[PDB]
């Protein structure tokens, strides 16, 4: 048992194991210790795969990068090909013409906003939504729930919910349940109401549906999805309007801008509203655990600049907030040598010295897949991991030594903050924070009967109820922005500004022989770079801190706990043979343990 | 009663997953709910840890020998296999577990496959593709990274119609997607065949839509069915958007030179 962070780590308690932890990209093991009461006393992330990409890349052309770390993960897929082309970009001082600004950051919004989607209804709402509690649901009485939700979504009548209620019944009643099947359901830690499940499992298929049509986006300006194709020094998508010969003309500027209308829609009728409306029910409910890190320590690149390259202008603007001081945003650098480091000392790698972290331009990634001596079972049939050693193929980055979240809500942090300083560029998340309160607290309670609330925005933001709002919230700003970014870009084009690639250093001997770069992207999950070394044309180190990673690390060499491990801590279980509660507050940070190891 | 699919993940990004639900035609809504059952699936299924775990056996035993197995990604073999851990062990013990009563097993995209990123140079977790690891089975290879939505479920439908494996080529691949080079059909190809080319990124010639071979398009080596059947609904694929193919469903195509080096003996294609 030891303190750290104001957690009291107990592992004591009962020994509850989560293998594989599932609704997640990748893989993952989480073990937790119980008290007397079922309250979590201790906590451990274990992420359980390695491919080894930076090992990979070595002596590689840095033209061809972006694909290989684009398959670190098919989910968050284009984000890191992004981070890619900025790194080397950065690198080799290339400056991307204003269509290719554009268009990757149309493709990086459609990125943000069909990863979130996805993941609330697919991977998220089954921690919050009893499927089978759906299927006692009254179909008029979910129609005038779905009204008061959402008055402006179409989908509303009875019948509606009736025939997609029936289809769920026929499906139970097949004794094939498919996906659902050894589900949680019944479950005490599931409050919504019978109603509240059908219409959120009618929008599961909803958005099943409709987040094909979403991705057309990143098929137009990169060939496919999952995986569309980048280029160093622009887009390979190159502009001609007078015309069906070249990969754009204005029919397929028009085809995208009906694709961003369509997700403005979904995320202002659909998405937004059933989140608020479940999120006031669990706070009805008093489920407020799960802020973990959050309450003190937050972090983001900042991303997204009205002018390109001009930082000052990031529309979700970053840095580093600690001790949970909302009154005092740090800048973060991500070339300083002494704020992102990452240490192994719980980590399966070795360093020539553990006792530090190392700053990725430095990074060194060689795996030692060894347990500690108080591991219960073997090498190859682990029973219960020893978290005082080695447990976990993720490394552990921090903040000049300091352990953050990173991901959507601590961007929402930081813009609340910077919004609160003066800074006009965080107007936007401003306002939807404080609408979002004043429907939890207030409005939706009205609409439903239940009595009104007074949280505010530092008390309801810190938990996984605030995260998925977050992420909810972001989505929409990232449609909204998208939207701006289409007319900038066709006016532009008309303007006469065609150009789509800088090629001047496309050739390796127009390189300085030596070289370095970092590209930083605000990825889905949160804060992500990439760091690069260039020698003689080919790649001499290329390591990747990606958000998964900040989020799911194990414990530094002061024995400092992440954010994942953080969260669970403090929350009571109904039932410690069933994960429920684990799998919601985990879910909250949208794990991509692909992403983390890579 | 549906066929039971029991869907696996090795060491793998996710893509074909991703991939699988952008199906148009058949919807993969229509697909999990009408066409199989999709009963183990660790990106969408309900139960985790113990439950989850539970639900392997209880469909092998009801449906020994009919059930299809499905496997993304693939099993290191250094690090004792624990550079891919499932429930405390090494992945391949799952997937040789699995296999034992599959009625067919496939091999979804490059990395279950042939091995893709993971196992290019040095493939430092020594990835190896399912073939070379389960050899007393049949198995159908659906190669890309990933394969386009309609070829993953045009397999399933293939298969659910049938109840038989599709004709596959000496790799593997079924026939009715793997047939045809991209470079046989691709709008560029009159380009190519004219010796109309693209030589630098965003040039005339690129405005023009000319052929990509000496960008380092990979076409005319490359089997797939992107020119045709095109991707997200035949809405464009990597060529008509402006950058060559890079051979992402041929083996080892990671260790082929840079995806932006020509091919050699332009006068073979
Ligand atoms: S080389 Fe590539 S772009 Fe040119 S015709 Fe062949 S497949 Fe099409
Ligand atoms: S890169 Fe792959 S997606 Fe098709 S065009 Fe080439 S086989
Ligand atoms: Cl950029
Ligand atoms: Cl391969
Ligand atoms: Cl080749
Ligand atoms: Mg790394
Ligand atoms: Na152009």
């Amino acid at each position: 048992a030891y303190a750290t962070q104001g957690f009291n780590l107990d592992d004591r308690g009962r020994r509850i194991v989560v293998d594989p932890v599932t609704r997640i990209e990748g893989h993952m093991r989480c073990e937790v210790n119980v008290d007397a009461n079922n309250v979590i006393r201790n906590a451990v992330s274990t992420g359980t795969m390695w491919r080894g990409l930076e090992v990979i890349l070595k002596g590689r052309d840095p033209r061809d990068a972006w694909a290989f770390v684009e398959r670190i993960c098919g989910v968050c897929t284009g984000c890191h090909a992004l981070a890619s082309v900025r790194a080397v970009e950065n690198a080799l001082d290339i400056r991307i013409p204003k269509n290719a600004h554009l268009i990757r950051e149309i493709m990086a919004k459609t990125l943000q906003v069909h990863d979130h989607a996805v993941h609330f209804y697919h991977l998220h709402a089954l921690d919050w939504v009893d499927v089978m509690s759906a299927l006692k649901a009254d179909p008029k009485r979910t129609s005038e729930l779905q009204q008061l939700v959402s008055p402006a979504h179409p989908l509303s009548s009875a019948g509606y919910f009736r025939d997609i209620q029936n289809r769920l019944k026929r499906f139970v009643e097949s004794g094939q349940l498919g996906p659902f099947m050894n589900g949680y359901w019944g479950s005490k830690a599931y409050v919504l109401p019978p109603e509240a499940n059908l219409m959120a499992v009618t929008h599961y298929l909803e958005a099943l549906d409709l987040q094909k049509e979403w991705v057309k986006i990143h098929t137009i300006f990169g060939g496919k999805n999952p995986h569309p194709n980048y280029l160093v020094g622009g887009v390979p998508c190159a502009i001609n309007l007078d015309a069906a010969s070249a990969p754009v003309n204005m029919e397929r500027l028009s085809f995208v801008k009906a694709r961003i209308d369509e997700i403005i829609e979904f995320n202002k009728n659909v998405y937004v509203p059933d989140v608020l409306a479940i999120g006031t029910l669990y706070k009805q409910a008093g489920w407020l655990y799960g802020g973990g890190l959050a309450a003190t320590n937050v972090l983001d690149y900042g991303e997204y600049p009205n002018v390109a390259y001009n930082k000052s202008t990031d529309q979700l603007p970053g840095g580093a907030i600690l001790n949970g001081n909302w009154d005092e945003v740090f800048p973060v650098d991500p070339r300083d040598s002494q704020q992102v480091q990452e240490f192994v000392s719980h980590s399966w790698y070795k360093y020539a010295d553990e006792s530090v972290g190392l700053h990725p331009w430095d990074g060194v990634t060689e795996p030692n897949y060894v347990l500690g001596a108080n591991t219960k079972g073997t090498r190859t049939r682990i029973e219960q991991i020893d978290e005082s050693a080695k447990y976990s193929w993720i490394k552990s980055p921090r903040w000049r030594g300091h352990a953050m979240e990173v991901g959507p809500l601590s961007r929402y942090i930081l813009a609340y903050a910077h919004a609160r300083s003066g800074n006009k560029y965080a107007e936007r998340p401003k306002e939807q924070l404080e609408y979002s309160a004043q429907m939890i607290n207030s409005a939706i309670p009205k609409a439903l009967g239940l009595p009104e609330t007074q949280y505010t925005l530092k008390q309801l933001l810190p938990s996984t109820i605030g995260r998925t709002l977050a992420r909810a919230l972001e989505s929409q700003y990232c449609g909204e922005m998208m939207h701006s970014d289409w007319h900038d870009l066709v006016a532009n084009i008309r303007a006469g500004d065609t150009a789509t690639a800088n090629v001047d250093k496309w050739d390796p001997a127009t390189w300085p022989l030596q070289a370095k770069g970092v590209g930083t992207v605000a990825a889905p999950r949160g804060a992500l770079g990439h760091w690069i070394r260039i020698k003689d044309g080919r790649i001499e180190n290329y390591q990747c801190v990606v958000p998964t990673t900040w989020n799911g690390s194990p414990r530094d060499y002061k024995g400092q706990i992440g954010a994942f491990e953080a969260s669970l801590m403090n929350t009571p279980m109904v039932n410690p043979e069933q994960p429920v509660e684990i799998l919601r507050t985990l879910h909250s940070f949208d794990p991509c343990l692909a992403c983390s190891t890579h | 009663p549906r066929t039971p699919v029991l869907w696996l993940h090795g060491l793998e990004c996710t893509c074909c997953s991703e991939s699988f639900i952008r199906s148009a035609h058949p919807l993969a809504k229509d697909v999990v709910l009408s066409m199989i059952s999709l009963d183990y699936d660790d990106t969408l299924m309900a139960a985790a840890g113990h439950q989850a775990e539970a639900i392997l056996e209880e469909i092998m035993t009801k449906y020994k020998g009919n059930y299809i197995l499905a496997v993304e990604g693939n099993p290191p073999l250094n690090q004792d296999g624990m550079s891919c851990i499932i429930g405390g062990r090494p992945f391949i013990e799952q997937l040789k577990y699995v296999a034992k009563d599959a009625k067919a097993i496939i091999s979804w995209g490059s990395c279950a496959s042939w091995g893709c990123v993971q196992a290019a140079k040095p493939n430092p977790t020594q990835a190896t593709p399912v073939h070379k690891v389960i050899t007393d089975k049949p198995i159908i290879k659906v190669p890309g990274c990933p394969p386009i939505a309609e070829v993953m479920t045009g397999v399933i439908t293939y298969m659910l119609t049938f109840d038989r494996i599709p004709e596959l080529d000496r790799q593997g691949r079924p026939k009715m997607f793997y047939s045809q080079r991209i470079h046989d059909k691709c709008y560029r190809r009159p380009h190519f065949d004219a010796g109309q080319f693209v030589e630098e990124w965003d040039d005339e010639s690129a405005r023009k839509g000319f052929c990509l071979y000496k960008m380092g398009c990979k076409g005319p080596t490359t089997y797939n069915a992107c020119s045709t059947t095109r991707w997200n609904e035949g809405t464009s694929f990597p060529i008509q958007s402006g950058h060559g193919c890079i051979g992402c469903s041929e083996d080892g195509f990671w260790d082929k030179g840079s995806f932006y080096d020509r091919l050699t003996g332009i006068s073979q294609f």
